[PDB]
RNA sequence: GUCGACGUACUUCAUAGGAUCAUUUCUAUAGGAAUCGUCACUCUUUGACUCUUCAAAAGAGCCACUGAAUCCAACUUGGUUGAUGAGU
RNA sequence: GGAGCCAGCGAGUCUAACCUUGGCCGAGAGGUCUUGGUAAAAACUCCGUCGGGGAACGAGGAAUUCCUAGUAAGCGCAAGUCAUCAGCUUGCGUUGAUUACGUCCCUGCCCUUUGUACACACCG
RNA sequence: CAUUGGUGAGCAGCGAAGGAUUUGGUGGAUUACUAGCUAAUAGCAAUCUAUUUCAAAGAAUUCAAACUUGGGGGAAUGCCUUGUUGA
């Protein structure tokens, strides 16, 4: 700090940086400053943040990410085969 | 001192030096009056700045132009640019700024190659 | 130094400081961290100062004359001029130090080269 | 010489630029005389010599 | 960094590739492309917004690139750089090509018109030029040097008549109609201009403050004595406290940290300017905070096509004699806010469709402005709603033709 | 700008000078590393010294792509501009087109009415990595000059046994996949220089299953280039040659740009020496 | 092709004696020369001061009042019976 | 046929042919004279004149190749740089164009088919 | 021949009992103008001293106090702290 305010803060900056920052839900009114008005009113969390649809809890059922739940009991076997292939290409990337 | 001013003009590979000083109302280009530039179809292009502005402002001054290098059309564009920037500089130095500005507006509205040249550097992709 | 040698904290931090000083201008050679310890001089910082940069780039003639010129206001750093004579300058502004246009200095220079171009009223 | 010509550094100010002068060709002119006073005799001195 | 004003969080942080420091930023009208430029590596970086990578590294400005902006209505990028150059990049349309334009001196300020066709650039040589952008010719320039009041620093050695620390322009902006320019430099003054007649309107001196340096331009022979100008005499010892005695100032500190680190006085310079989209106010951010200048047609009186008969008396008389179109037209011709407010609050709803339809085109901007002000500080929400509904349904397409003519009142 | 590159070359040359005079110092520090690693006699000069044994804390804390390429080896995929000599010939035009096709990230430049310094400075202003300029004789291509632009190095090769692809056969079109490279029998530091310049001349970061191979083999100081497409059979993987073939041979190497003509010669082919026939690489 | 054993070639080291100076007396030796209330002159060195060259750049700026110096014009006086100039 | 007038790289006590005709001088070696024949800025502008070839040939088919501005083309001057080039090769200047600057429809080429990246939006 | 080099002889034109240049001292300006001194609700201003003395008012860190030190090493004797010996 003292070196830069000495030397007219034009420098070449710090190379690369990563650190996880947590966030908590307390709405935007308490997030903003101390003043007799307000500016934004929704929560500081997104709907996708507080809940995305999780991967399926029980074992004989399949939850996709777009909210259509299936079971291994109501499936025709060709669609069973299709679902296995889709999971195959997903785990093939991952 | 003698109230004087000096400028340069430049096409692709030629040079046009223009001295402008107070005088009796004449033109001289390479020790020869300007009714005798060579190419004889671009003589009017040399004449262009005078005929753009008027004639009295060139009735009360003295020009001396010397050009080197280049070919025909290059020299000619060089002389016209030199005369333009020299007249504008003399007006800026010794007479009113308002006259300089109206001169500059009339010139650049006509054709900007008079006041700034373009040395053509290429564009590689 | 008092830290143990093979810590990546130690290595990365010392190298980052060497980047900072080499871009700052005080120390010349980036490799000897001994020369971090031993070459860092007030002489080096004060020669990174403005008027020594003028005597470097052969703008002025000697350093006292450069101080006269910067005090009199003829020399600009990039787009604005400088009046505080004790300016520090890194390499990336050493690139842009120059004389101000329509100064009698630049007039004298281009007159001696016979190239004053008074459309710019330089 | 060519490498100096590469790094000309076109901003310098040497005070001899007030006393030296230059041809339009670029070459630096110099005097047959050398001095700073015998550039041209004046009319008194020419009266005396004549 | 991006910043969302709804959940208050920098959702994306875009970076450089060898980590250079930045100076200017510009964004596509669609929140899709963010481009930035520096003064250390003179290459315009540009990121996609949808993913936090950097798309590309636009190149071609030798020396630093200082100002950027966008022509939105055809979406081109304008760069302005100390190369003495203006570049215009077309970055879409699967050509990705250039067009350069030279300017006599090193440019350092840039703005676009809302028509996207004219770019106002400001030099260092005090000129403010204005280009047509489709073809490269120079449409209109204004010399603007002489009416710039620079101060003389107490630490200087020259005069303000010879100085050149402030005889230029830092920042430009266009007014939204397309007629007026605000221009502000490191001087003491903001200048306000008209573009078509190319003659300035006014000079504004920002702060008549002895404490700052660059306000006065003639200092006092009383003050300067035979040892120094008396304001370079440190009085830290005079203070009756240690926190006021000591400093931390480092030699030649400029642009850094607090002001205690400076054994010099804080200089005054208009740093940035912009008009208001919502009224003819304009704001100037300077070293003492924010200034905002507005208008008041209640305090002025610039009427329009008068006559011997049109008069507050005759207007009130025609109002009580119930020819509401005539009452409204008279009050608009007199342009007194109180008469306008009187007729606007007294006329009834069962004449509103006819009256709104048969207001004429020259007075449409004035009536839109007044409805804006009165509504945002009034209490008749339903009434002002009925007016705006009738006016829009009456002359909607006409506004759509002269979009730029009503683009500041809507 | 141009001033920035000028003082850049200044600082690079100064760092080279300091590197030379600190080589021996690096040797002495390595020796002291080995002594502390195993207690042994310490020899005469470094034993008697005081400054070395004092400053060896930072030094113990101290500790490969060539330096002209060092910052941008495998991050920004290079861009190359290939241009023809002067008032081109038609056979040369076809062959330079073939070279442009052979490399990726390549663009072609006809040259009439140019000069070398204006071209090179315009290319630097534009921002371009690497440059190739071709010279021929009577239709036959014979000479090639490669430059790396931020005052990088240039190499000049001759090239002889050329055959155009169309004059092999009227075959079809290439795939232009990011190719692969094989480098055979390279020995010397010069060899490392040339494999470095050619590796940074190609594209950076290819795939795992790319199907075009480009070879580089030293066969008696005549770098033979070929190019084949391969498709992996079960037992004998078949290679189909495509793209031109030619015998390439180094003859000079400058440490400046090609417009200089008086930079630092870091190698130059000696011809009329007594052992010219004798050595390899010399 | 690397490494062990031999053989062979090569690079590298000591120093002693005596003198002196260094502790606000005294380097350890008695073999060695040094104590004071200044009076004048000359010489020499080193700078402050005012100007200034090589050779500049910038002006605490405006107006008024009262002084000076310089150069022209004008006047007086001296001057072809010789004014100016010019190394016994 | 005149006449007008315009460039740029380049400078190592270094830059250069052949045979033939004879006189005289000298011991020659050869020297000198004499004599005949063969290899090695331009376009521009202006004025004045004129209006098939010594048997192939009157601007060069089918196919095929390339190119989007100081580019195609035209005109010359210089050098001859440890690889190549003298049947030529490379420099430099002059003059300076028409037509595209959009498209995936054909020809081919590639990439992606999993939002993964953190808002709003969009799809699912 | 041009000189945008130096000097020096004369005009054309400008023109009211002179013109051109330089330089010192001083006055008024250079932030928006309520009068001087003191022991000050008054007095002085030719001077406060032979009323200018009394009474009242009032004493915490039981002494808290370098926020200030160029960087690496140590400090005999001093200095600070900590314990201890004897009056």
């Amino acid at each position: 700090y003292k070196l830069d305010v000495l030397s007219s803060v034009h420098f070449v900056p710090k190379p690369a940086s990563t650190s996880l920052e947590i966030r908590v839900e307390t709405p935007t009114i308490s997030m903003e400053d101390a003043q007799p008005l307000y500016m934004s009113n929704a929560s500081s969390l997104a709907p996708q943040e507080i809940y995305n649809v999780g991967k399926a809890e029980k074992d004989g059922e399949i939850r996709l990410k777009n909210g259509v739940a299936m079971s291994k009991e109501e499936l025709t076997r060709e669609d069973k085969n299709r679902l296995r292939r889709a999971l195959k290409r997903k785990r093939s990337k991952a | 001192a003698v109230p004087s001013v000096q400028t340069f003009g430049k096409k692709k590979s030629a040079t046009a030096v223009a001295h402008v000083k107070a005088g009796k109302g004449l033109i001289k280009v390479n020790g020869s009056p300007i009714t005798l530039v060579e190419p004889e179809i671009l003589r009017f292009k040399v004449y262009e700045p005078l005929l753009l502005v008027g004639l009295d402002k060139f009735s009360n001054i003295d020009i001396r132009v010397r050009v080197t290098g280049g070919g025909h059309v290059s020299q000619v564009y060089a002389i016209r640019q030199a005369i333009a920037k020299g007249l504008v500089a003399y007006h800026q130095k010794y007479v009113d700024e308002q006259s300089k500005n109206e001169l500059k507006k009339a010139f650049t509205s006509y054709d900007r190659t008079l006041l700034i040249a373009d040395s053509r550097r290429p564009e590689p992709k | 130094s008092l830290l143990p040698p093979t810590d990546p904290f130690r290595r990365k931090h010392e190298q980052l400081l060497l980047d900072k000083l080499y871009a700052m201008g005080v120390l010349t050679t980036k490799s000897k961290i001994s020369d971090l310890e031993n070459k860092v001089t007030v002489s080096a910082i004060c020669r990174r100062r403005l008027p020594v940069i003028m005597h470097r780039l052969k703008m002025a003639e000697t350093i006292q004359d450069a101080v006269k010129f910067i005090e009199q206001g003829h020399v600009r750093v990039g787009p604005n001029l400088i009046n505080d004579p004790a300016y520090l300058v890194t390499r990336n502004m050493e690139d842009y130090v120059t004389w101000v246009d329509n100064s009698k200095i630049k007039k004298t220079l281009l007159r001696y080269r016979n190239q004053i171009d008074d459309f710019d009223f330089s | 010489l060519r490498e100096k010509a590469k790094e000309r550094n076109p901003d310098e100010y040497y005070h001899a630029m007030h006393s030296r002068k230059t041809d339009a060709k670029g070459l630096l002119i110099s005097s047959r005389h050398g001095d700073e006073e015998d550039e041209s005799l004046s009319m008194d001195q020419v009266k005396l010599l004549k | 960094r991006a910043w969302d004003l709804i959940r208050y969080r920098n959702f994306r942080t875009f970076t450089g590739t060898e980590r250079i420091q930045f100076n200017c930023l510009a964004v596509d009208p669609s929140g899709e492309v963010v481009c930035a430029g520096s003064l250390d590596n003179f290459d315009i970086h540009v990121w996609s917004v949808q993913t936090g990578q950097l798309l590309d590294a636009l190149s071609g400005h030798e020396g630093p690139v200082s100002c950027l902006s966008f022509s939105q209505e055809n979406s081109v990028l304008a760069s302005a750089s100390w190369d003495k150059t203006i570049r215009i990049w077309s970055i879409f349309g699967r050509s990705q090509q250039v067009e350069p334009i030279e300017v006599y001196s090193d440019v350092l300020a840039l703005s676009m018109r809302p028509d996207g066709k004219e770019v106002a650039v400001s030099t260092l040589k005090g000129q403010i030029s204005i280009f047509n952008i489709e073809d490269a010719k120079q449409v209109g320039n204004i010399d603007c040097r002489k009416d710039i009041i620079s101060g003389r620093f107490n630490q200087d050695r020259f005069t303000a008549k010879n100085s050149e620390r402030s005889k230029f322009f830092t920042t430009i902006h266009y007014s939204f109609d397309g007629m007026a320019i605000v221009a502000g430099g490191n001087n003491n003054s903001i200048c306000l201009y008209d573009v078509p007649n190319e003659v300035l309107l006014k000079r504004f001196i920002v702060s008549r403050n002895m404490a700052l340096n660059g306000t006065l331009e003639f200092l006092n022979s009383k003050k300067m004595t035979e040892a120094g100008s008396l304001d370079l005499i440190d009085d830290a010892g005079e203070n009756s406290d240690l926190e006021d005695r000591i400093d931390n100032s480092l030699p030649g500190s400029q642009r850094g940290g607090d002001l205690s680190t400076r054994k010099m006085r804080p200089e005054v310079r208009v740093t940035s300017v912009q008009f208001s989209p919502t009224a003819n106010a304009f704001a100037a951010a300077s070293t003492e905070g924010l200034l905002i200048y507005s208008t008041n047609d209640t305090i002025l009186f610039d009427p329009f096509d008068l006559d011997v008969d049109v008069t507050p008396h005759s207007t009130v008389e025609a109002l009580r004699e119930k020819q509401f179109l005539n009452a409204l037209v008279m009050a608009f011709r007199l342009n007194e806010e109180y008469l306008i407010n009187k007729v606007y609050e007294a006329i009834p709803i069962k004449e509103i469709p006819l009256v709104a339809s048969n207001i004429p085109a020259i007075y449409l901007p004035r009536i839109l402005k007044f409805i804006g002000d009165f509504a945002i500080e009034s209490q008749h929400i339903e009434f002002n709603l009925i007016w705006i509904k009738a006016l829009l349904s009456a002359s909607g397409g006409y506004i759509n033709e002269h979009k730029y003519l009503f683009s500041t009142a809507m | 700008m141009l001033r920035r590159q000028a003082r850049e070359r200044r600082e690079y040359l100064y760092r080279k000078a300091q590197e030379l005079q600190d080589s021996q110092l690096q040797q002495k520090r390595q020796i002291i590393k080995q002594a502390l690693a195993q207690g042994k006699p310490l020899p005469k000069e470094l034993a008697e010294d005081e400054s070395l044994q004092k400053d060896f804390r930072y030094d113990q804390s101290l500790k490969q792509v060539d330096d002209e390429y060092a910052a941008t080896s495998g991050i920004m995929d290079p861009r190359i501009i290939v241009t023809t000599s002067r008032d081109p010939s038609t056979r040369l035009s076809q062959f330079a087109k073939e070279i442009k096709l052979l490399f990726p990230n390549a663009v072609r430049l006809n040259r009439g009415n140019y000069v070398m310094p204006n071209l090179v400075d315009a290319c630097k202003k534009s921002g371009t990595t690497d440059l190739v300029v071709l010279h021929e004789h009577r239709g036959v291509p014979t000479s090639l000059t490669i430059s790396h632009f931020p005052h990088g190095p240039t190499a000049q090769f001759s090239l002889h046994n050329v055959v155009m692809r169309h004059d092999i056969i009227n075959a079809g079109n290439q795939s232009e996949v990011n190719p692969h490279l094989i480098f055979d029998n390279f020995t010397t530091a010069l060899g490392k220089r040339v494999v470095c310049i050619l590796k940074h001349l190609f594209n950076a970061g290819p795939k795992k299953d790319s199907e075009r191979v480009i070879t580089f083999a030293n066969r008696g100081d005549f770098i033979s280039v070929r190019q084949h497409v391969y498709v992996r059979t079960r037992e004998g993987v078949e290679i189909a040659e495509v793209g031109p073939r030619f015998e390439m041979r180094l003859f000079e190497l400058r440490l400046g740009t090609l417009e200089n003509k008086d930079a630092d010669v870091e190698w130059q082919l000696r011809r009329f020496i007594r052992t010219a026939n004798k050595k390899d690489y010399l």
